[PDB]
């Protein structure tokens, strides 16, 4: 077979977003997510079909689902739509 | 802000 995505794999992408990449996921939870006023986000975990995001917004927290338009077959196609989303979320803000 | 091909496209 060709290699799958697998959760091993996802705990390192989560890791190094949540490091060292804070402010895109704060722009995913805005944009893609329907939130206003957040103060910062995270990523609980990446699977085929989305992601799971904690957001911190006027002294509170929830988590949140954000739901991918195509399955992930492996972790290319990840890395690819965190990728696209962002450069997406970017417009927005700077039109 | 910054633009992720500044780091992820190697051209
Ligand atoms: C200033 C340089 C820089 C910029 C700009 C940047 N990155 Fe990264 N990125 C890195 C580095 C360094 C790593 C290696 C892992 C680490 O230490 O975070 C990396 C790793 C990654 C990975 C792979 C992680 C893995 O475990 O396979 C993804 C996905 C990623 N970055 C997404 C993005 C996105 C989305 C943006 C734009 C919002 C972005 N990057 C902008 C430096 C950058
Ligand atoms: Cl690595
Ligand atoms: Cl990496
Ligand atoms: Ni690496």
């Amino acid at each position: 077979m060709a290699d799958p995505l697998t959760p091993a794999i996802s705990d390192r992408i989560c890791k190094h977003m949540n490091e060292d990449h804070a402010s895109a996921i704060a722009l995913y939870a805005q944009v893609f997510g329907q939130q206003t006023d957040v103060t910062m986000a995270q990523m609980q975990a990446i699977d085929p079909t989305g992601m799971d995001l904690v957001v911190e917004s006027e002294g509170g927290s929830k988590t949140i689902r954000i739901e991918f338009e195509q399955p992930l077959k492996d972790s290319e196609d990840a890395h690819q739509v965190l990728i696209a989303m962002a450069k997406q979320a970017r417009s927005v803000g700077k039109n | 802000v910054q633009k992720c091909a500044q780091c992820h496209t190697v051209q």
